[PDB]
């Protein structure tokens, strides 16, 4: 079920303020966010 | 033997992307938002370049 | 008759731009991604009001 709960879970966020980093010219790096291999690449949501 | 790959594309100063990269896949990369989003201006960046 | 002509031409445009900009108002705000409303603009086209 993780992927459905991942998806969704950015869904949510995304809604909600954006990240500051995103114009700093800098990419993020892809964080891992359990085993058997999932990553994620977001900056920080900072501005709400 | 070890087909090239393209590993990555930017757009900068584009509308809705200032400076944004996306990691393309080795085997499918998915673009996904509602109308608007812009997913067709992204595979028009990577036509054009 | 030319100048007839003219008039008649210029009356039928002037009452179908007053029913379309009175029609326009049927239309209230739809909402498709970054489309916020739909309206229809009616012009005289001044190369031909010439
Ligand atoms: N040449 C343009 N001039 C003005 N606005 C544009 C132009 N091209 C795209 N847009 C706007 O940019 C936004 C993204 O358009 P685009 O077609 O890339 O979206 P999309 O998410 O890929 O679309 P869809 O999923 O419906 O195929 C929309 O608001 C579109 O109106
Ligand atoms: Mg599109």
């Amino acid at each position: 079920r993780h992927f459905d709960v991942a998806r969704i879970l950015v869904d949510q966020a995304v809604r909600l303020g954006v990240a500051e980093a995103d114009f700093s010219g800098l990419p993020a790096e892809w964080l891992a966010i359990n085993d058997y291999g999932a990553k994620v690449q977001a900056h920080v949501i900072d501005t709400y | 033997i070890e087909r090239g790959k393209f590993r990555s594309l930017t757009l900068v100063n584009w509308n809705g992307f200032f400076a944004r990269t996306f990691d393309l896949d080795e085997l499918v990369t998915t673009l996904s938002g509602g109308n608007g989003a812009g997913k067709s201006t992204t595979m028009a960046a990577f036509v054009t370049a | 008759s030319s100048k007839s002509v003219a008039n008649i031409i210029r009356k039928t445009i002037q009452r179908e731009q007053n029913r379309i900009r009175m029609l326009n108002q049927g239309l209230q705000a739809v909402s498709f991604g970054q489309v916020r409303g739909v309206r229809l603009n009616v012009n005289v086209r001044e190369s031909h009001a010439i």
